[PDB]
RNA sequence: AAGCUCCAGUUUUAUGAGGUAAAGCGAAUGAUUAGAGGUUCCGGGGUUGACCUAUUCUCAAACUUUAAAUAUGUAAGAUCCUUGUUACUUAAUUGAACGUGGACAUUGAAGAGCUUUUAGUGGGCCAUUUUUGGUAAGCAGAACUGGCGAUGCGGGAUGAACCGAACGUAGAGUUAAGGUGCCGGAAUACACGCUCAUCAGACACCACAAAAGGUGUUAGUUCAUCUAGACAGCCGGACGGUGGCCAUGGAAGUCGGAAUCCGCUAAGGAGUGUGUAACAACUCACCGGCCGAAUGAACUAGCCCUGAAAAUGGAUGGCGCUCAAGCGUGUUACCUAUACUCUACCGUCAGGGUGCCCUGACGAGUAGGCAGG
RNA sequence: GAGAACAGAAAUCUCCAGUAGAACAAAAGGGUAAAAGCCCCCUUGAUUUUGAUUUUCAGUGUGAAUACAAACCAUGAAAGU
RNA sequence: GCAGUCAAGCGUUCAUAGCGACAUUGCUUUUUGAUUCUUCGAUGUCGGCUCUUCCUAUCAUACCGAAGCAGAAUUCGGUAA
């Protein structure tokens, strides 16, 4: 749903993208995400902080 | 001089060491003068600046510093005559180095105790030369590029951090340099 | 061994003030009273001559505990060991400096307070926090035996 | 194509900020990469190289990709890099002969890595530039594929198996 | 251990502080130095004006303070009101702040408080980072941390402290680190490129190899020259203003020291080197042809050799392959620990429940404490 | 720096310009301008008692220091010190 | 101890027949120091004799390069144990 109104709002936004530097103005999403955390890497070699 | 190679010295050892009250009887700076040629003459005649830059991060001896420079030197002034064009060094020699200056036989050793202990009896001047840093800004006319060339060719075989030759931009190139009046 | 432990030594930074701070303090600072339970900061004024504290203590905050005549009675925790005891250090006001943080605090807590107030009568913004602290607590609050609860982690058993 | 080799990736954003009357201005890099993994990683180096920022500071809007627009044919690939060896990085102008964006990549990394010293911690490029066909200088094995267009030459090249029949 | 009793941390906010680079103060090697006021001496000439010191604006880097440090670890620090009554230091004077008595209203999770008694020291070591001494050292001596000691097992030829990994038992599965030509699980894997020395099968390591680095090795870059015809070689041409001022025994193309125009014009420079005391030729410049397609100079990095010499016998662990079994770039599939998950179950502790049964977590161990046998 | 015969060591005195580069018995470094420096007077508190606490040393003494209150005086306008 | 680079310079003239400073990078482990790893319930010392095996940085012999090699004594150097 959020994505929507870029690709409502923008023909523009795509092409000129693709194919060179520059951004265009008007509008922008912001995000929040919550996260899950693991952990790979053992104790060994590492300070108790 | 007295030998030691410069494996002794080239490495980036100690915090400095050479402040002025801690070391009365220095060995000499042996550098007989950083600016050279010309010293009657101000930069802007000259339209070639070069320049001679380091590869490495080092202590250069102080005789390798004027047997380097005297040999660049003999090249210049014999090929563009006496009142050749200008050169300044930019590292003067002002490092101070400790080294053990040849125990006895006594069976003596040391005869301190056993020792050594700090408060080593100079052996004398060295300079920083860190990685990228310039050690000749020669400044000269085009029909005498070459020349100033093998100087600095013939100076690198007499210092051990490996240097690069390069041609100058500072501000501007030379002519963005002058168009204010 | 060698050489000395020693006050004096390691103080050149700390004790030495700025091009700006440099010159006679002003008297209004050595005028200053303050109250208990204040937060202050102790850190020495160089331009000021006695009254220093040991130069070990300086960047660290306390509360004023008490006074007894011109200097100020501070609490402070020091680090390290066994068992170790928050300490009273005799420190003067010229040395010792008010702490914003806590002010600005305190103000914004209260005028945060203020709003709750309004809140709780004719509003509903929490809802969890308000369960506790209707049926939570005197302590009469405000007490001496809260000190010891906070004193005992002061010597960690990990660090150590 | 199967299995990458540098889909460029169209990576667009802000910044996004603070308080005040500024902000930062828009911008873009469009980076080759395999995806969001690579397409973070470019866009704070990108950031730290020309920028600045920050990570924080640098918002990423929105990613588009890159599959094949022009045939998969022939551009040779102008390449403008930057190869890290025996100290820092060295400047390039590297125009090969390629397939396409998807064979850039490999080709450059061949090249880097074989030739220029090319190991571990790098790094990649700042741009890759599409030329005409006649127009490709330096030099090798492009000469032969200009030539090929031609053709004629085409009838050429023809070559490599050819020990093998017999006919 | 034995018991007693029922709080810990962290971003974020705020403080002040390591530091070390370019200014300021102080020191200052220590140049180069123009401009420019003034020292003080004599010493010559027609107030001026030669002679040495030396302000002053003014220029190459070092070092100890300090800004702003930039940093980064840090690194301490996270209830209110009213009423009465009491005190208090300080003008028979002004105030707060004390203490009471009474009422009113307010991202974390056992990491955890206290006591008695007990033991082995009270000789360490290595690595990583930051060092300090020392030429250095499998050195000395600090800091901050992990490991070894006291820690198995898997990897690394072997191998206290390198990687993975923290281990009750037993099994099945799947993995790490790291590896897949054979020894040797598991690929003679897939896309490509270089290398031909047997380089080379190597994180760290008693793993060596440098300055110098050639270099026409390969590659890459930067600047110039090319179908208007470069380039290797071979071939080939040159009249005239006019043998040019200065200086000197003497420069006259070519010892030193100037300007640099022009004829005509394939083209024919006041000249490239070879000369004699000096003059005294011949070539080249500049120009043309025979051939036809790239070209050379500078830097850089791989590779590589050159630098490259040692003692009882050859090795990268070994055999020893070289469009690889090398090395680098990507990439697919496999293999592989006591790990991780799971099954069964022994101790502790949560606890539950009826001398006994059950749930789930944790669970190597020297010195050593305690408790059961 | 200037100014004053003689004097060079030349105090000396004078005027200007002068912010911590001076002075502050003694290392070091820090620190301060009607100052804690310099001067003039007056004086004895370099008194006795007790010492909260820190440094000692994180709990361990002497010693040291920073603060008192009692006792006593000083100078000082007095506060205070 | 020996080597490499650079080559100031000397060699009548000529860097390099030969000699070659300053500087500078290495290598070896056979002098000397440094250390404190190993051995203080014990490693027999120097030196010499004699018997063996080795090394290459080769003094001679073999083959070769250069020369300031006329011969020729020679000098320097390569390969080589």
């Amino acid at each position: 749903a959020y994505q929507k109104e870029y690709e409502t709002a923008e023909r523009n936004i795509i092409q000129a993208k693709r194919d060179a530097k520059a951004a265009g103005s008007y509008y922008v999403e912001a995000q929040h995400k919550l996260v899950f955390v693991v952990r790979i890497k053992g104790i060994n070699k590492i300070p108790p902080k | 001089m007295a030998r030691r190679p410069a494996r002794c010295y080239r490495y980036q050892k100690n915090k400095p060491y050479p402040k002025s009250r801690y070391n009365r009887a220095v060995p000499d700076s042996k550098i007989r003068i950083y600016d050279l040629g010309k010293k009657k003459a101000t930069v802007d005649e000259f339209p070639l600046c070069v320049h001679l830059v380091s590869n490495e991060l080092e202590q250069l001896s102080s005789e390798a510093l004027e047997a380097a420079r005297i040999c660049a030197n003999k090249y210049m002034t014999t090929v563009s005559g006496r009142d050749a064009f200008h050169l300044r060094v930019r590292v003067h020699p002002f490092h101070v180095l400790r080294i053990n200056k040849m125990l006895s036989c006594a069976g003596a050793d040391r005869l301190q105790q056993g020792m050594r202990g700090a408060w080593g009896k100079p052996h004398g001047l060295a300079a920083r030369v860190d990685i990228g840093q310039i050690i000749f800004s020669v400044r000269t006319k085009d029909s005498n590029k070459d020349v100033v060339v093998e100087g600095l060719r013939r100076a690198r075989y007499k210092f051990p951090g490996q240097q690069k030759i390069i041609l100058s931009k500072k501000w501007g190139f030379t002519n963005l340099d002058r168009p204010e009046y | 061994m060698g050489k000395s432990h020693g006050y004096r030594s390691r103080t050149r930074y700390m004790f030495q003030r700025d091009f700006r701070k440099h010159g006679a303090v002003h008297l209004s600072t050595y005028l200053k009273v303050y109250k208990v339970g204040d937060i202050v900061d102790i850190k020495a004024n160089g331009s000021i001559q006695k009254g220093m504290p040991h130069k070990f203590y300086q960047g660290k905050t306390g509360v004023v505990y008490n006074v007894t005549k011109s200097s100020v009675g501070v609490i402070i925790n020091k680090m390290v060991g066994n068992r170790y005891l928050e300490k009273r250090l005799n420190l003067r006001v010229e040395h010792i400096k008010h702490s914003k943080c806590r002010q600005e605090f305190l103000e914004r807590v209260k005028a945060n307070a203020a709003k709750r107030a309004e809140a709780k009568a004719q509003g509903v913004a929490v809802q969890l926090k308000r369960q506790p602290a209707q049926p939570r607590e005197s302590r009469i609050v405000s007490t001496e035996g809260n000190v010891p609860q906070t004193l005992a982690p002061v010597p960690y058993e990990t660090f150590i | 194509m199967g299995a990458f080799r540098f889909h460029q990736y169209q990576v667009v954003g802000r910044g996004l900020p603070t308080p005040t009357d500024e902000h930062p201005k828009i911008y873009r890099m469009k980076l080759w990469a395999t995806n969001e993994v690579r397409a973070k990683s470019k866009f704070w180096y990108f950031l730290r190289k020309l920028k600045k920022v920050k990570k924080s500071n640098g918002q990423i809007l929105a990613i588009n990709e890159i599959f094949e627009k022009n045939p998969t044919t022939i551009k040779n690939y102008g390449i403008w890099l930057r190869y890290q060896s025996r100290t820092g990085y060295h400047n390039m102008y590297k125009e090969y002969r390629d397939t396409t964006l998807n064979g850039a990549v490999e080709q450059m990394y061949t090249e880097m890595a074989s030739r220029h010293r090319v190991r571990f911690p790098c790094i990649q490029i700042i741009k890759t530039a599409t030329v005409h066909f006649k127009l490709c200088k330096r030099d090798n094995t492009k000469q032969f594929h200009k030539s090929d267009i031609k053709f004629p030459l085409v009838y050429r090249k023809v070559r490599p198996p050819t020990r093998k029949l017999k006919t």
